[PDB]
RNA sequence: CCCUAAGCAAUCACUUAGUGGAAAAGGAAGUGAUCGAGCGAUGACAACCAGGAGGUGGGCUUGGAAGCAGCCAUCCUUUGA
């Protein structure tokens, strides 16, 4: 939780491998799993927590600005991706090997056709207004999705 | 003129042109709407 | 008595095509590859019966146009809940007809970035077959409820419901009516009216739909 | 005649008070429009009504500083909030139900409202349906009857 | 037979314009020191009128436009009060100088 | 299924319709119009309706009204008169001209008893009465 | 629309099923922009029982008639020509009003003569 | 093709950027192929012409807010609209 910025409260291990993220999909297909509408990937990569969270407030400040009254709060989002993976990096004038380094930040891995976020309870001009602006804070090609 | 990479059409009375080999964005009513791709 | 009720959903003449299918000699991702690149759709019709040993299983393959304009017509729960007439040819615009059946679409596998056709499975239903059917919701009367009057927000639990159903008389959708409902109760999966010959596979105790108290 | 209509402006005056300075002031003053014979035509007209009457007239202004104006009978917002109860409407209508009518005051607004210059071949139901609608923009309530 | 016409305005306070030999050659006054000389190219020709117009005749009309446009490009109407040259039926926005 | 409202319309105009004519209408107000449509609907029985000419003129096709085609462009309103009293139908808007002074407002074209007369035509039966 | 005219005179069969063009031109040139340009214009119409054809002549200013064939062209084709005729006329006229002579003349052999670019010279 | 030994090789398509012969998000929508969607002689699109109304200045807010600062309602009527 934490607010805005999502990444867990403790973590088994401090330092984790590097990994690989260039690969991996969704096998059998993907279905939204809450919402009418969502946004999902179409590349497979690594996402910051700091990028998630700015694409959430630009869903969450669109639906704050185009809907007003009793419509504006009934706009919802799922968030379907999450930072849960920490990575490290050095300082400046440090040699190569003396252990790793401090951890910096959180990313999360995306495969590709995974639902990223989820809407529902707007309308869908909305939905895909708010699914372009969310786009632009991502560095994955995204897609927009309906529930049919 | 504004020359941006990404120009668009910012009213209705915004036409895109192609002069030159070159994206134009002009405009019969705003003169800040005009622009170029560059 | 085997026939749709007055009052209910019956499946639509617009989207009542004949879906049509060619042989196809082999399985694996080779030949669904060379398939695919073709422009057909890999595929197969089996049926219930012996399920060991496959089911009376027939290798065929489909137009991507025609499985593609069928999904985006109808949508994807709507194309897995209604059946159809596949037609089984030689080769496309031949006359040796190989099959002619009834079948239901029991599977369709879009690819997870693109949303194009990889497989589509027929499973055979003659009249007589109980086949388990997820049945979407028809959500109709939220603008004459007095819950979404208030303010207050419709939380949509679940969009489909499982169903045994006869293959003569599986709808194509469910109208849940939301017009009786004002803030804080819910229906349940015994609250939808269907034919008294389909019987619901989960509890009757699973919440459909439930309008949530708005934020004063 | 001929004309080509320069302006047209509404205006809300009290029933023979016609005094042409607070309300038939700015409001003819802006576009050149003369007081002194559109006032005493105006209250040449409505002197058989009681005074403190909110009468709306609409003044068709001229490039010829010539006058043919329209005058009408109040609002069925007043007729309503008169006929009802409190001069307040809602802050929410809709939501805050403000005073309750039920049928029979509407069909005698509906009577009334049916007087006016250019209403001579609306019917009744048709009037009585808008007051319903008007009586709904205002949060009053609206009844079979009232007892 | 010159079938094709294009027609300018000279708007502003001290401005004018004149032709000098059998529509040959225009002189133009737009506030400089000196006189603005064009040479009008053939199968064009120029006349000045008691309204501070000019009138661009000629039988080619891609040349007769385009000389419409010199001239008009040797004093485009500036923004704030119409001043300059123009077309008769071009509409000019003009914008509040504070 | 704006086509079937004028379908209806006139379906519903032609079952005791003896006269079906034209009026210009350019330049009429909307006040004005609809005087003129509550005038010919109270003094006499004739129901004005404006409407496409493709619709109109295809629900009058196979029809009694089948040879008014050619008198069919043009801003039309429809003057289906619906009772038998055609006299009293063309005085009113007679008076209508005389009273508010709308003489670009013509009746142009007229179909009774399967003939159409011109409006030099049609002016003698508003001449005689019954 | 009425700015170059001092006539307009229209005569058409009311039953004939070329009455179009005619019955739009009067839509045209009755209008309320049309006769606040010019309420000196005069608009005759002649309704006939005879069948000649229909047809729209209008007399200009300077007392120039040129008639229509109303039963083959349509209203707005019509209305360019009377505006591209008007124009001339008028054009022709403060010619003729500031002693020019009109028509203005020119040899038909300076196309082929060169034409180098027009600089402004001071 | 020449430099450079051997084809201005053959057939059907595509591009006109010297792309080919370096460079992403994003923009623009050139030019083809296939499948759809919607509207269309019941006359569509583009163009020209004429209207675009009445309850009503909806209620609140408010120095004023009258279709159009802001909040709530957003119905009805006559209509070709
Ligand atoms: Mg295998
Ligand atoms: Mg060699
Ligand atoms: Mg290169
Ligand atoms: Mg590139
Ligand atoms: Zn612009």
């Amino acid at each position: 939780k934490k607010g805005d910025v999502l990444y867990p409260k403790r973590t088994k291990y401090s330092k984790y491998r590097k990994g690989r993220c260039s690969r991996g999909c969704k096998p059998d297909g993907t279905k939204l799993g809450f919402g009418r509408y969502g946004i999902k990937s179409c590349k497979a990569g690594r996402l910051s927590y700091r990028a998630i969270e700015a694409a959430r407030r630009a869903i969450i400040g669109h639906f704050h600005r185009a809907m007003s009254g009793q419509f504006r709060r009934n706009g919802k989002i799922w968030v379907r991706v999450f930072a849960d993976l920490p990575i490290t990096g050095k300082p400046t004038e440090v040699r190569m090997g003396r252990g790793k380094g401090n951890p910096t930040g959180w990313i999360a891995r995306v495969s590709t056709g995974q639902i990223l976020f989820e809407m529902d309870g707007v309308s869908l001009a909305n939905a895909r207004q708010a699914a372009t602006l969310a786009a632009h804070k991502l560095c994955l090609s995204t897609k927009f999705v309906q529930w049919s | 003129m504004k020359v941006r990479s990404s120009v668009k059409k910012m009213c209705e009375f915004c036409k895109t042109v192609k002069r030159r080999g070159r994206v134009y964005v002009i405009c019969s009513s705003n003169p800040k709407h005009k622009q170029r791709q560059g | 008595q085997l026939e749709y009720l007055p009052g209910f959903p019956r499946p639509d003449a617009k989207h009542a095509e004949t879906i049509l299918a060619v042989p196809r000699s082999d399985s694996g991702k080779n030949i669904s590859a060379k398939e695919r690149k073709a422009g057909r759709v890999p595929s197969i019709i089996f049926e219930q019966e012996d399920g060991q040993h496959g089911g009376n299983k027939r290798l065929v393959s489909v137009q991507t146009n025609q499985i593609r304009k069928l999904v985006t017509h109808l949508g994807y729960s709507f194309f897995l809940s209604r059946l159809f007439d596949v037609e089984v040819r030689s080769e496309i615009g031949s006359d040796e007809v190989i099959e002619k059946v009834r079948a239901l679409p029991r599977s369709i596998h879009l690819h997870s970035g693109t949303d194009a056709p990889l497989n589509v499975t027929f499973i055979r239903a003659p009249p007589g077959t109980l086949l388990k059917v997820d049945i979407p919701l028809v959500f109709i009367g939220d603008d004459v409820s007095p819950g979404l009057k208030k303010g207050a927000s419709l939380n949509t639990i679940k969009r489909t419901v499982k169903f045994l159903c006869p293959a003569e008389i599986v709808p194509p959708y469910i109208e849940v009516d939301l017009s009786l409902l004002d803030v804080g109760q819910k229906l349940v999966a015994g609250d939808l009216k269907v034919h008294p010959a389909l019987k619901l596979i989960r509890p009757k105790d699973e919440p459909i739909v439930k309008i949530a108290g708005g934020r004063v | 005649t001929r004309r080509a209509v320069a302006g047209t402006i509404k205006l809300t005056v009290l029933a023979g008070k016609a005094s042409p300075g607070p309300p038939v002031s700015p409001a003819l003053g802006p576009y050149r429009l003369n007081m002194m014979a559109f006032c005493k035509d105006f209250n040449a007209r409505t002197q058989k009504y009681k005074p403190d009457t909110p009468m709306a007239v609409k003044i068709t202004a001229y490039m010829d500083h010539s006058f043919e104006f329209t005058f009408k009978s109040p609002s069925v917002s007043w007729y309503i909030k008169k006929a009802a109860g409190v001069d307040k409407g809602s802050t929410r209508p809709g939501h805050l139900t403000v005073t309750t009518l039920s049928v029979r005051h509407v069909y005698e607004i509906a009577k009334v409202k049916q007087t006016d210059p250019f209403c001579q071949y609306m019917p009744l139901e048709s009037i009585c349906k808008s007051i319903i609608g008007t009586a709904n923009s205002m949060g009053i309530k609206i009844v079979q009857d009232l007892e | 037979e010159a079938k094709f016409f294009r027609f300018l305005k000279i708007v502003g306070v001290g401005y004018k314009a004149r032709a000098e030999e059998a529509g040959r050659f225009l002189y133009l006054k737009l506030g400089y020191s000196h006189e603005v000389e064009l040479a009008v190219p053939p199968a064009v020709r120029v006349f000045c009128f008691k309204n501070n117009v000019v009138c661009c005749t000629g039988i080619d009309k891609d040349r007769v436009h385009q000389f419409a446009a010199t001239v008009r490009s040797c004093k485009p109407p500036e923004v704030y009060k119409g001043k300059g040259i123009m077309y008769v039926d071009e509409v000019v926005k003009k914008k509040v100088g504070k | 299924r704006r086509a079937l409202l004028v379908a209806g319309k006139t379906k519903i105009n032609l079952q005791n319709c003896h006269f079906i004519t034209g009026i210009n209408y350019n330049g009429l107000t909307v006040k004005q119009l609809q005087e003129l449509r509550g005038i010919l609907r109270e003094n006499s029985n004739t129901k004005l309706l404006v409407a496409k000419n493709t619709l109109v003129f295809k629900a009058l096709e196979g029809t009694k009204w089948e040879s008014l085609k050619p008198c069919m462009k043009g801003m039309n309103a429809w003057i289906f008169v619906q009772t038998e009293d055609i006299p009293a139908a063309l005085k009113t808007f007679v008076s209508f001209q005389k009273e508010k002074k709308l003489f670009d407002n013509n009746l142009g074209g007229a179909v009774f008893e399967k003939k159409l007369y011109g409006p030099q035509d049609y002016k003698v039966i508003e001449t005689m009465p019954s | 629309m009425l700015k170059f005219l001092s006539k307009v005179k229209i005569e058409f069969n009311t039953l004939d099923p070329r009455l179009a063009s005619c019955v739009e031109f009067l839509a045209q040139c009755n209008a309320r922009k049309a006769k606040e340009s010019n309420p000196n214009c005069q608009v005759l119409v002649k309704r006939r029982t005879d069948d000649q054809p229909p047809q729209i002549s209008v007399t200009f200013v300077n007392g120039v008639e040129e008639a229509f064939d109303a039963a083959a062209t349509s209203a707005q084709s019509i209305r360019k020509m009377i505006l591209d005729k008007g124009q001339y006329l008028e054009t022709e006229q403060m010619f003729r009003e500031a002693g020019e002579q009109w028509p203005v003349i020119i040899p038909e052999e300076e196309i082929h003569q060169e034409a180098p670019g027009v600089k402004p010279r001071k």
